[PDB]
């Protein structure tokens, strides 16, 4: 999951420029800025709070995976705990299974049980 | 000259070189949107050409005032500029040939009439102490005949042949992307009646004469949205060049002033080395 967020990060970061107008094309161009604003607001962090390697690729995962396209930027903070929250509450299969073997979960049960939490969510 | 001057200026010259490659690509984006837009009204023309090649010289018309007669005697100027600040020579190349042309042609300033659009080359000829009968400021990047379709009304209801007999239209050409020359066509009257093809009979029994007077306000508009469309063209072109040139010259002026820095950096160093060793030797 690494290698697709180091692209994604390496577009944004020369195009940061663009954000002041809105004249940047659209499909290209403002889909990076907007991919590029949500993933450095995932990588926001707080402080003394270390956050375990399976949580952590979970949502790498999501976020690359484009399903969070269409949370606003400024709740993703938000959207982020409650989906660790969610994850403690029923993804400990996933959890186990990613601490037990190293390797990505069936993405089949992966994309069901984001698609069931991304349902669950509400939007501020 | 220090090194953190140096340094200063350096990343501040790598800062604006981005901004304007940036903006350059964003003239290229509009150049590219604007061009289709200029294309699409060529088969407007044609037909409007059509339907009037067989008229003038049909002599459907005897002396209508837009059909090669003089209405009411008060010459006039159509010029158009730009509207969005750093273009190059595009606003300055057309308000001076205006300008030099009106010199010679025009009887005495504050006595004939100018219509602009675009404040930013409008206030040249605010300072220059002349009239501004129909203001264009704000509009689209890609703007339609829908769009231009009120000022098109104004300009039928207003400078209509009963108030205004004469103009000259001055803009800037889209030749090449070097340079957009710059030209000075008259609007009316129509000076003559070229054909495109063998003249294809119609029938006008709706009336023989009667349609002038709506068929060549038509005239009119088409050959404004034109000049419209020639401008915006010419100006996305003078942003290209510009644009251009200003990258050019941050990367040339960033390589001296890295030499420059190295070259100071060194020196720093050796000097300081210098002292320390003359100091800790004069014990």
């Amino acid at each position: 999951v690494a290698g697709t967020l180091r692209l994604d990060l390496a577009a944004y970061r020369e195009l940061e420029a663009f954000a002041q107008f809105g004249s940047d094309l659209d499909k290209a161009t403002q889909a990076k800025l907007a991919r590029g604003a949500r993933t450095v607001e995932v990588l926001k962090q707080d402080l003394h709070q270390p956050i375990p390697v399976e949580k952590q690729v979970l949502i790498i995962y999501a976020l690359t995976r484009g399903f969070l396209d269409d949370i606003p930027v400024e709740d993703v903070r938000r959207f982020e705990k409650e989906f660790y929250l969610f994850l403690d509450q029923n993804g400990q299969h996933l959890l186990e299974h990613i601490r037990t073997t190293k390797d990505l979960p069936n993405e089949d049960d992966l994309n069901k049980a984001i698609e069931a939490f991304k349902k669950t969510f509400v939007v501020s | 000259a220090s090194l953190r001057d140096i340094k200063t200026r350096i990343n501040a010259t790598k800062k604006t070189s981005q901004i304007t490659k940036a903006m350059e690509m964003v003239s290229t984006s509009k150049l590219n949107r604007a061009e289709q837009n200029a294309k699409s009204f060529v088969p407007y023309m044609e037909k409007i050409q059509e339907v009037v090649a067989n008229v003038a010289l049909g002599a459907g018309g005897a002396s209508h005032p837009m059909l090669v007669s003089r209405p009411v005697k008060k010459t006039g100027y159509l010029v158009i500029t730009s509207d969005r600040g750093l273009a190059g020579a595009y606003n300055s190349n057309v308000l001076r040939l205006v300008y030099q042309t009106i010199q010679k042609r025009h009887a005495s300033p504050d006595e004939y009439a100018i219509i602009v659009i675009g404040r930013v080359g409008l206030s040249f000829f605010r300072k220059r102490n002349m009239p501004v009968i129909l203001d264009i400021t704000r509009l689209p990047d890609q703007p339609s005949f829908a769009d231009i379709k009120e000022i098109a009304r104004k300009t039928v209801g207003l400078f209509a042949d009963g108030t205004f007999d004469e103009l000259y239209m001055y803009y800037n050409h889209y030749v090449s992307a070097i340079q957009q020359e710059v030209t000075e066509r008259k609007l009316l009257p129509l000076t003559d009646l070229a054909e495109n093809k063998q003249r294809t009979v119609y029938e006008f029994e709706p009336s023989q004469e009667e349609i002038l007077d709506v068929l060549l306000p038509q005239y009119a508009e088409s050959l404004i949205y034109g000049a419209l469309l020639d401008a915006k063209a010419s100006e996305h072109a003078a942003r290209m060049t510009a644009m251009k040139n200003a990258t050019d010259n941050a990367n040339e002026l960033i390589r001296t002033l890295t030499l420059s820095y190295n070259r100071a950096r060194q020196a720093a160093i050796t000097q300081e080395i210098t002292e320390i060793v003359a100091g800790a030797n004069a014990l």
